[PDB]
């Protein structure tokens, strides 16, 4: 996020972090419910990659997180690689995440529902601040 | 879903 | 990368308005925001694109791509979770 | 592949095509010997998607190809997502390509191995061949 | 993407000439060719970048990256199967 | 390896 702020610790508990063995941040997802994040086809993960909830600071040991293993990576079908159209990735957990007051699930929405033009939003994750 | 504990502050 | 979580608020575009900066590269399953003065960027994949609905954050968009530059001013085009929901809603059932 | 020419069959017997459960080509792989491919780590091969060689005309049904799984995917820890650094995937198929006349392995190199500039090579694909 | 399999010759360059484009994108385990009038493209990815040496066509670099337009002037960017051989010689060891 | 069956033309 280039010129955005700092998050209030926990405020966002849907954000996981996808890291490699290596402890690698290099993806963000996020929280369904218990059992299935979502982030990106792109981000290309694998089984051997953990997802990550209930960190803010990647940096601090003091931080009750969880680590979470990858049980199957669920591509969608429609994803399209030349394109980058349909760039959803579901992950299913081989070990359920634990909802607490840092952990919880993101709604999503009707295939229905409406989302205007000028209409404010919010993003989040732990991504490049500066180019 | 989406309502926090926390709440995230702008 | 930042070690501690980022936010930024954003306004999203039609795609029309967003055609006019990303052209036929921008899908139907795509939806741009920003260019307001944030960025989403590297490391930003796979992320959360939030919109309050009725009291709770919906997942509006997944950060997907833009700029190779990280620019304030070109939009950010994340994924259209209203066009593959049905998807998401469906591998369940399944698994 | 922009402003290149069509190969003659068979003639690169270590490429192979990665292609997702819907047929689609998304990127290229190579031959290191029967059991493992090598493509890129960007790519995001999970293992629901399918290694094909032999092939050369991808819209072709008259042409024995053989189609492949993927027993494990395994993505160089190295691995450099923002930067693209060290974008190397290993694929270890589940299924033994027989090789033939037009299934083969490409020879790797010596970390030793020196291969200076202005030097003449060939790079094949089934790419944009417009853009 | 054409349906039958094409392929190009292209001079490989030093990284340094190679800086020259793509600046501090350059990594060390990262080799340029082209820039020749032929260019690697979307869907080349994960491929083969080989030479010729003493007989035997050697895996020299894989397609990852390089200009979005795909331009015969940029030269594209491969992986250095040299700096990641010593890697996959033991992958395989192992299992 | 790298010594094909059917030998690439150029
Ligand atoms: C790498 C990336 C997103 C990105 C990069 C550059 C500019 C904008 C953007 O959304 C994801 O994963
Ligand atoms: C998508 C890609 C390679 C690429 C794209 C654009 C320009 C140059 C290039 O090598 C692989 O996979």
């Amino acid at each position: 996020i280039v010129n955005g702020e700092e998050a209030v610790p926990g405020s966002w508990p849907w954000q996981v972090s996808l890291q490699d063995k290596t402890g690698f941040h290099f993806c963000g997802g996020s929280l369904i419910n218990e059992n299935w994040v979502v982030t990106a086809a792109h981000c290309g993960v694998t089984t051997s990659d953990v997802v990550v909830a209930g960190e803010f600071d990647q940096g601090s040991s003091s931080e009750k997180i969880q680590k979470l293993k990858i049980a199957k990576v669920f591509k969608n079908s429609k994803y399209n690689s030349l394109t980058i159209n349909n760039d959803i990735t579901l992950l299913k957990l081989s070990t359920a995440a634990s909802f607490s007051q840092t952990v919880s699930a993101v709604c999503l929405p009707s295939a229905s529902d409406d989302f205007a033009a000028g209409t404010t939003c919010v993003t989040t994750g732990w991504g490049l601040t500066r180019y | 879903c989406g309502v926090p504990a926390i709440q995230p502050v702008l | 990368t930042p070690d501690r979580l980022q936010q930024a608020s954003l306004p999203l575009l039609s795609n029309t308005n967003c055609k006019k900066y990303w052209g036929t590269k921008i899908k139907d399953a795509m939806i741009c925001a920003g260019a307001s003065g944030v960025s989403s960027c590297m490391g930003d994949s796979g992320g959360p694109l939030v919109c309050k609905k009725n009291g709770a954050w919906t997942l509006v968009g997944i950060v997907s791509w833009g700029s190779s530059t990280c620019s304030t001013s070109t939009p950010g085009v994340y994924a259209r979770v209203t066009a593959l929901v049905n998807w998401v809603q469906q591998t369940l059932a399944a698994n």
